[PDB]
């Protein structure tokens, strides 16, 4: 059995730098080439770098040339990227993957990856914000009550309703970064609208990097 | 054979002024894959060639399906190409026991890359670095740069489709010219001093 | 530096149906493009490598073949488990690129978004600014977009967009689309609108309101 | 009344080359159909008549064809002062009309315009009108477009354009568009943006500035 | 008798077991011997129905 484990990532100031690591199992590096591989959220895949196990030589994407260098050690079976002057536009999940030879191959194994993040804004607790329901007539007579969870840094972070007790009815989205420097998302609770003046709406933003909680309670509003 | 070619190299065997029975091949049955285009198997040996071309090499379990007319991928296309209007037998037998090695038999040889496709029944063995990028290679294995051919993995542990298995190919050559290759018509025993 | 261009973005294709995505290389890539498989959260997972290699471990319904630079990545049979953004890679020259990613849908019965509005509420522009927005809510296929409006003519330069996962039997989603203004801004302007856009909608949705209201 | 619709509305080639023009009558107009070929600055000239006679002094250059409606003016070589902008005409019927016309270029390197913004200035604003002034510079081919914004939103129903001739070495041409508002509205923006497209342009060309500066 | 798909209810034959005869018919559904391996009635290496 292969395997490929990344080490590494995290939150570095821009112009700082972060040391990603790769321990593999299951087979040598020599006659293998390394390669390390980017995606962005919500982006596909882009190669960062690759080296040749046995001989020592290098490839870099032009993208990340300079700022870049890849290394491996076959005596410890484990690889290296070394990012320096890390940009906001470098944050991107960073995997590890294998191939035979220099190249010429596709990558057989692949790690799970490490979140690479860059940020001036640090490491942040969220705020919260309501959404007003609408008061006009909809299908099925339903209406919904929400929040805009804004500020916070790093992703993930966990939202619920009703400090975590309502699930039903939620509707929760992705969260996306910034100009901030920080990460937001939307969530709603989509019920038969008589239900939003019965049960409890708070917004419940579990975030644990910053060790806190926001439960902001939302409530019906003329519209 | 006690050894065959790799897929890269495969061998010819030119065959003239002789006679066999296709059907013994059959009957045997020592295949995993035995099919004819052109000539029916069905013990068709009442037919003449002017040569019959024995082509062979091994290659993996999954690649035997390549060894046809109307096929295309890394075999049928960089290997070993057989023509659209191709006349002729091919038969593939697992050879894990005899092409396989502990570690892996790595005599075995087939190739990744080439600047075009090949013709059929074309040989290319050249071990030239091949040139993928816009930099020369200079002789030198590197990024962009593969020496043309790989090695298979023929590893003892290796599931069915990775096993080695020998392809045999038989080319039945027919030309406005004297034939020389036939099959071993049937005779029956003479007969005297009756109505015959 | 040899480019990948992949098509369509998105692909449909009930269980038990047959998919194809083509992966088109600018230059030769030889035989050195590989098919991954990616699933939220996970790292891709190779599926056919070096253009028709099965990959060991991957279901014998993955098979792919190639006609000069076009690479064709096939599923015979969609089971439940093959719904995913597919990618190719190119290895044959350094930099390596990839394909923009495909994804595998279901079709389903193609239909038009519930869509709610949510004004900047009072509360909200205690933070100096203004939040309008627009759910698109269960919905299918994945193309879909909002045609914001202030005074009633088109905005850009002022939206952001995110978008939820597909349900587990019927592949619906959300969306979520708004628009940024200053307090300041908000208040210069009468008309606020949100016109929906979407193949299973016979005429655009639209729903507003005016400055002040909500 | 029988009109003549022309294609392509522009047409480039490189000098030496060959070039026809399609003129379609809507009804027969017999063979009645007249080609003329127009410089800046210059009457049309008759090249061809009734169908496929070359006019004298026309060099011999120009040809014509007839098929069904179809009316075909050809030039089997160009030279430098064929790049004119050619029109058809029928007389069949009075009123006897004329089609749009079409342009012919030099196919010159395709490429993207350099941008110039020009905000209303302290002075010009005296007027008590103010306008935004994108200048596009040195580009081809003719087909281009200004998208403006405000606040950097899409703006709609205020503002002017207008193209230059063509260079006479490079074919290239410069496009002038502009924002028109009163003193009173440039006062209640912040943002003022100029979005250009263009097929040379592999990212639309964006220039911004604030209010009060420049 | 165009059909979609082809019209499958109609029945047609590709092999026969021996040459037929002028005007006879032959409604039989046995499976023909095309190969060297006994078919006896079921799909087979060079069996065809």
């Amino acid at each position: 059995e292969v395997q490929l484990v990344e080490s590494g990532g995290g939150l570095v100031q821009p112009g700082g730098s972060l040391r990603l690591s790769c321990a593999a199992s299951g087979f040598d590096l020599g006659g293998y080439s390394m390669h390390w591989v980017r995606q962005a959220p919500g982006k596909g895949l882009e190669w960062v770098a690759g080296i040749y196990a046995s001989g020592g030589a290098t490839a870099y994407a032009d993208s990340v040339k300079g700022r870049f260098t890849i290394s491996a050690d076959t005596s410890k079976n484990t690889a290296y990227l070394q990012m320096n002057s890390l940009r906001a536009e470098d944050t991107a999940v960073y995997y590890c993957a294998r191939s035979y030879y220099y190249g010429g191959f596709g990558m057989d194994y692949w790690g799970q990856g490490t979140l690479v993040t860059v940020s001036s804004a640090s490491t942040k607790g969220p705020s919260v914000f309501p959404l007003a329901p609408s008061s006009k007539s909809t299908s099925g007579g339903t209406a919904a009550l929400g929040c805009l969870v804004k500020d916070y840094f790093p992703e993930p972070v966990t939202v619920s309703w009703n400090s975590g007790a309502l699930t039903s009815g939620v509707h929760t989205f992705p969260a996306v970064l910034q100009s901030s420097g920080l990460y937001s998302l939307s969530s709603v609770v989509t019920v038969p609208s008589s239900s939003l003046g019965t049960q409890t709406y708070i917004c419940n933003v579990n975030h644990k990097p910053s060790n806190t909680k926001v439960d902001k309670k939302v409530e019906p509003k003329s519209c | 054979a006690t050894r065959f070619a790799s897929v890269y190299a495969w061998n010819r065997k030119r065959i003239s002024n002789c006679v066999a029975d296709y059907s013994v091949l059959y009957n045997s049955a020592s295949f995993s894959t035995f099919k004819c285009y052109g000539v029916s198997p069905t013990k068709l040996n009442d037919l003449c060639f002017t040569n019959v071309y024995a082509d062979s090499f091994v290659i993996r379990g999954d690649e035997v399906r390549q060894i046809a007319p109307g096929q295309t991928g890394k075999i049928a296309d960089y290997n070993y190409k057989l023509p659209d209007d191709f006349t002729g037998c091919v038969i593939a037998w697992n050879s894990n026991n005899l092409d396989s090695k502990v570690g892996g038999n790595y005599n075995y040889l087939y190739r990744l890359f080439r600047k075009s496709n090949l013709k059929p029944f074309e040989r290319d063995i050249s071990t030239e670095i091949y040139q993928a990028g816009s930099t020369p290679c200079n002789g030198v294995e590197g990024f962009n740069c593969y020496f043309p051919l790989q090695s298979y993995g023929f590893q003892p542990t290796n599931g069915v489709g990775y096993q080695p298995y020998r392809v045999v190919v038989l080319s039945f050559e027919l030309l406005h010219a004297p034939a020389t290759v036939c099959g071993p018509k049937k005779s029956t025993n003479l007969v005297k001093n009756k109505c015959v | 530096d040899i480019q990948m261009t992949q098509s369509p973005s998105s692909l449909s294709a009930s269980v038990g149906d047959r998919v194809t995505i083509t992966c088109r290389a600018s230059q030769s890539v030889s035989s050195a493009v590989a098919w991954y498989q990616q699933k939220p959260g996970k790292a891709p997972k190779l599926l056919i490598y070096s253009a028709s290699d099965l990959y060991s471990g991957v279901p014998s319904r993955f098979s792919g073949s190639r006609s000069g630079t076009d690479f064709t990545l096939t599923i015979s049979s969609l089971q439940p488990e093959d719904f995913a953004t597919y990618y190719c890679q190119q290895s044959h020259t350094y930099p390596i690129t990839f394909g923009q990613g495909t994804k595998v849908e279901i079709k389903r019965t193609v239909a038009a978004p519930s869509v709610f509005i949510f004004p900047p509420s009072d509360e909200q522009l205690k933070s100096g600014t203004a939040s309008v927005v627009c759910l698109l809510n269960n919905f299918y296929p994945r193309e879909a977009k909002v045609q914001w409006k202030v005074d009633n003519a088109l905005q850009s330069g002022n939206s952001q967009e995110s978008v939820t996962e597909q349900d587990s039997k019927d592949s619906t989603y959300s969306l979520s689309s708004t628009l940024t203004l200053s307090k300041a801004d908000y208040e210069k302007h009468k008309v606020y609108a949100c016109e929906v856009t979407h193949q299973g909608l016979s005429s655009p949705v639209t729903k507003s309101f005016n400055r002040g209201e909500c």
